């Protein structure tokens, strides 16, 4: 069993925490955010998107009880003073969105634990990985980042699209769920001025390195692909829309039953693939990274397509946390 | 000297009427059967989206009167019953959604009107989108026409602009759309449209549009090099179209932005907007302009390969576009 | 085993369907609408507030088969029309919004069915019945009525309440998620003006006849209370804010005590009660009519206090309208 | 002309800003928060709820001009470091929500301003003015509180009300927009938990101080009234639902003619009357602080009435504060 700690207990800590359970090879032995026990136990207790929690959370001696097992709860600001080899902490989840180079990150490590995944795209040359795309490509380097809900959904997708009928170049909008990041009202984002606009009046341009980043977990697609996002008032799920050229021919029935085939195949619990008239609420717990939909996309010609794929960006990446957790672990 | 009659008190028919008033065109008659002359006065005096009307909405005798302008108010379920006769035979703007052909919106004609204007793409009307082809109307023979869609509206100017300086190869569009009056507030009945009767509310809804092909009508040349879809999304109003297209020459973005600058800045200006602001969609929210390109949400592969944003109040800058075309349509009469 | 047909597939008909599925007392064996069989499994399949359905829904010879079931479905607009004596349909759940009298409803009893249920008031005085306040009051009438959601909130809160303590008189308001009769954007509502107006745009003042309702559920409370509603921009789940006055003191402590005493006795599995931070969210899929928030609620005096109840809207009164409907088959 | 300063560019520093531009008397010379000139620029430019300006702003060199007029612009994190004497400033509208107490909004006074107004309601003993209720009680005082935005809209209609009938007790409900305290997303809200929760999801309980504070504003009702929230995914707009116990009978009719009376006598511009069917979009923009709702409101009897009214939480307010502004320099 591999002993991970949680490193922000946000919206990925939180679902990735409920992502846990549910495995045998990962237990959750320690959490650390800036809040006391009995809140962090309110907020994993209570989800305004997935619900309440499915079994039983208690406070004790200050720390968390969840289904009878004992939960180390530490409120340090700074990594360094987490003290994981503590708990036996063999992977710490970076879930705060603050330590996404690997000096920052590193800080763990020094703290004591063996291995850290950023739940971010690295913001240095920390080695990304997307499954479906390159765990086969870890060398058992300490430190990974998971990359982004984007490029997790977008990656997996291009590659069946390009080892079929070649990309020769690619446009994508991801229309992506209002997040954290985000405001109630107009407020300030120096950083980020559509960012502050309310989210939940606007559609929010967004700018975003989700598609030049699948050239990094696929290098035959380097400088092939580049993209945009438009933030929504919505709470969670986001979709691709992915504007591809082609190489070689392919009708829009030949593009539905290679996904197809790699959902069923090489892809599976990675890729999937729908043909039901679905909306973002469907894919709401949604763990494939990116689910096809086959009635969404079109054609203009055999070369020349709009291709659609929906991910839940809470659930999916969560799930695959913990899959690159438990594949550096192997 | 216009004189116009609104068929359908909707979210187009009130604001077509919000812009008349603006303009000092005569509407003399609204006509729609499940509206009396004292909810007419509700509905335009209040709206969620535009704010309170601007002025005075009386009803007097069974009258809409708006700034002490009384208008005839019918309620007529068929264009041919209408009494467009006892009105002084205006021009018709067609916004129920109802009589979309040229054999359904002609109704409007035996009754009296002189001209109409179908508020949306028409199966045969001839398409007219001012800044585009607008000249292509044809008052010898031509009666009934469609002010096609918003997005296309949105979509085409912008589109000429870039044929033009560049040549268009191919296109794909994706316009995120403001939730309509067709749509459910929580799941429901949409028996010719399953996604559009999911709650709009809550969801991210993949929708059809054929504004992208039709671009290739207003501008033959595109004919046959665009088409494109749609996601209606939980905001009220305004709309985004986002263009994905390959060049034929070579094209730095800088280039593209100045080409788009200069028929803004000249002879589309008041239908193509440039922007450079970091603006969202509740920034062009009561906006009368077609299509404002944002020139820093845009993003180029290379050269040849180009993502285009362009913003648009699909009601307000859509109802700007109904007026001045009944006004370009009547400054044609021989 | 008790043969249901529901009449109307709408937010109510449908998820009494689910409901009805984890009961075995109750079998769906008909549907009615105006819809085709494919469209009826996909607005089962999918639901934006609740999620995928809990097993297999498939279409086969123009009916339903839904967890290896089949289900005859129609399309008559007419209730007469309906043969449900063909498929020996015992108990119609008459949720189209139409057919709320007598008269209308008795036109199931004409086309084969044995009793009715209306899902929402009564607009003549066909006999309504609220769990926890006046089931054992059912005389074997033939067409009934569950009274509205309001209602079923607040009657069990309103009986405790004046059980223990006597409400001398009380106001209430509700604050009440958007359903299907609203507009996505300012449109045509002849009967309810503010109704017509866009639903995630606004508050919207509304009328409620169901403080007065509970008069007559409740006789002892007839011409005690009144009230209204505001409709906000949530898509499911809404709250009771009851203001009552009181005829015997009672701390703050006492009233939560006879809730609480109540919602583990007598009202089990109607009225809830809750000490937690909650939000409406953390009630999407309740089964309680009416759960009270402990927190929330304030007294300014012991004769003066304002009590907090949740309610989900759909789920709440769909699980009653079947406990209504295996009441009058006993 | 009165010189103003602004400390916090936020809803209610920007709101204010907006609404002194219409004012002959009052002059905003200077503005202080932690945003760059261009960033300001923008964010008064450009606004999700209000729409334009209505107006020219330019950053020349330089330099916040706006329609004309130089405005000064600061990043001072700590008031006292303010200089306001040296752009001339007589009044400070203190709008961050951090300095709340004599203490804090001293610095104000020993930066160089004569006089404070802040913009909320004081953690301290620093008097508060709800015009229409107190605006002649001011004594001189060099720092004032102008309460809150509900304190503004349930004031002068508790004084009408009492003034007429006597207000025995009352409990109110304020149906409440999203404000920028809370999170897009379920997040961190150690002081307040439900707060904390998705703000586009939910109805959210709050508490309030708002009905007590009217007792400190009108002493004749200390102790008299108290209530809560409701905070609901709206971005603007918010309603009052009061209800009360009268000392003398009174008829919704008389109750009418009341509100009427003041709202085009002494309570003119403060308190407004309506007897259309509104909805909250219909007052964003609404200068009034308080807005009765004919249609809404509901008696039990003559004794005991529900009544609904209106307020633009952004505009109201801020027309208010520079109301008080002008009093106190009067
Ligand atoms: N939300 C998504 O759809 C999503 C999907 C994929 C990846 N991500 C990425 O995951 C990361 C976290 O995102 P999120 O949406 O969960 O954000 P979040 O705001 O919900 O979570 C951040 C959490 O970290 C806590 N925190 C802040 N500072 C801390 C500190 N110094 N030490 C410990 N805890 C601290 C905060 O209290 C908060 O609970 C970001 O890198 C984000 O880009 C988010
Ligand atoms: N809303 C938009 O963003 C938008 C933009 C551009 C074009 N349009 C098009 O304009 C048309 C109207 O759209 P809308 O949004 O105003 O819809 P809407 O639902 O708001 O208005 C339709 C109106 O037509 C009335 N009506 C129905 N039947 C009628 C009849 N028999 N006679 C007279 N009136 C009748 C209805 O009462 C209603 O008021 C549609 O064709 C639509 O596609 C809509
Ligand atoms: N939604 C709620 O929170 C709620 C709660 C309690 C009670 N109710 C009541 O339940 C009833 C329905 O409510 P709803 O929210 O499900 O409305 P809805 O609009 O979601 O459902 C109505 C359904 O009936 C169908 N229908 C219309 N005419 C029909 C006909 N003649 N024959 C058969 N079907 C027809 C429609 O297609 C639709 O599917 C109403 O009386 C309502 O007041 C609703
Ligand atoms: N918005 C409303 O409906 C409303 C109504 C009445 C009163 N108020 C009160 O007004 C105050 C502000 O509310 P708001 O809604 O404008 O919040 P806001 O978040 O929109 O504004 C706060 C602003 O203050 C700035 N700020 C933070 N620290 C600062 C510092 N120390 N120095 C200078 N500026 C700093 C922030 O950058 C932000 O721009 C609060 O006291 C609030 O309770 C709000």
């Amino acid at each position: 069993t591999i002993k991970v700690g949680i490193n922000g207990f946000g919206r990925i800590g939180r679902i990735v925490f409920r992502a846990a359970q549910k495995r045998s090879d990962i237990e959750i032995v320690a959490i650390n955010d800036l809040l006391d026990a009995d809140y962090m136990a309110y907020m994993l207790k209570y989800d305004s998107t997935h619900g309440r929690f499915d079994g039983t959370v208690e406070v004790k001696d200050g720390h968390l009880i969840v289904n009878g097992k004992k939960i180390r709860v530490t409120a340090e600001r700074d990594p360094a003073n987490l003290k994981w080899d503590e708990v036996g902490v063999d992977v710490v989840a970076e879930a705060t969105g603050l330590f996404l180079t690997d000096e920052t990150a590193r800080k763990h490590i020094t703290a004591g634990a063996k291995k850290v995944v950023m739940t971010g795209p690295s913001k240095d040359n920390t080695p990304m990985f997307v499954k479906g795309a390159n765990f086969d490509k870890y060398a058992g380097q300490d430190i990974v980042s998971n990359a982004s809900c984007t490029t997790n959904c977008l990656a997996p997708l291009a590659k069946v699209i390009n080892d079929n009928f070649g990309i020769i170049e690619g446009l994508m909008t991801t229309v992506h769920a209002t997040t954290a990041t985000q405001k109630t009202v107009d407020g300030p984002s120096h950083k980020d001025w559509r960012g502050g606009r309310g989210a939940s009046q606007n559609i929010i341009p967004s700018s975003t390195g989700a598609a030049k980043a699948v050239g990094k977990v696929l290098p035959e697609l380097n400088g092939k692909l580049t993209g945009m996002a438009f933030r929504v008032p919505t709470p969670n799920v986001s979709v691709v829309d992915l504007t591809v050229r082609l190489e070689k021919a392919a009708t829009y029935e030949q593009i539905k039953a290679a996904v197809k085939a790699a959902a069923e195949g090489e892809m599976k619990g990675v890729l999937g693939y729908t043909e039901d008239d679905v909306v973002s609420t469907d894919f709401n717990g949604e763990v494939c990274t990116s689910v096809f939909d086959a009635k969404a996309g079109i054609a203009l010609n055999d070369n020349f397509v709009k291709l659609v794929s929906w991910y839940d960006n809470e659930t999916g990446y969560s799930n695959k946390v913990l899959d690159l957790i438990a594949h550096i672990s192997k | 000297m216009v004189k116009v009659g609104i068929n359908g008190f909707g979210r187009i028919g009130r604001l077509v009427l919000r812009v008349c008033m603006e303009k000092g065109v005569r509407v003399v008659a609204v006509n729609d059967p499940f509206i009396d002359p004292e909810y007419m006065v509700y509905m335009f005096k209040y709206d969620s989206t535009h704010g309170r009307y601007k002025g005075t909405v009386e009803h007097k005798n069974g009258r809409l009167v708006v700034d002490n302008l009384e208008i005839n108010v019918f309620q007529c379920k068929e264009p041919k019953e209408i009494p467009w006769s006892s009105v002084g035979n205006p021009y018709v703007v067609e916004a129920t959604g109802v009589y979309l052909s040229i054999e359904a919106a002609s109704g409007h004609i035996s009754s009296g009107a002189r001209r109409v204007i179908v508020t949306a793409p028409s199966p045969d009307a001839p398409m007219l989108v001012m800044g585009v082809n607008e000249k292509d109307y044809n008052p010898g023979s031509m009666t009934v026409v469609s002010n096609a869609s918003c997005t296309t509206n949105c979509l085409a100017p912008l589109a000429k602009v870039i044929h033009e300086r560049f040549g268009i190869v191919e296109g794909l569009m994706t316009t995120v759309h403001a939730y309509t009056a067709t749509q459910k507030t929580v799941d429901g009945p949409s028996k010719k449209d399953w996604r559009g009767g999911r709650g709009a509310h809550q969801n991210i809804i993949p929708s059809s549009t054929g504004a992208a092909k039709a671009v290739g009508k207003v501008i033959p040349e595109l004919n046959g090099k665009l088409t494109g879809m749609a996601f209606r999304v939980p905001t009220p109003n305004v709309s985004v179209v986002d263009l994905t297209c390959r060049l034929a020459q070579p094209a730095s973005y800088t280039a593209i932005k100045e080409a788009v600058k200069a028929a803004a800045k000249g002879p589309m200006a008041g239908i193509l907007a440039y922007t450079e602001d970091q603006v969202v969609s509740t920034d062009f929210n009561g906006d009368s302009h077609s299509s404002i390109f944002d020139a820093k949400a845009g993003i180029a592969l290379n050269d040849n390969f180009v993502k285009l944003v362009s913003w648009y109040d699909n009601e307000y800058g859509y109802s700007h576009r109904v007026v001045d075309l009944l006004r370009y349509m009547f400054s044609r009469e021989k």
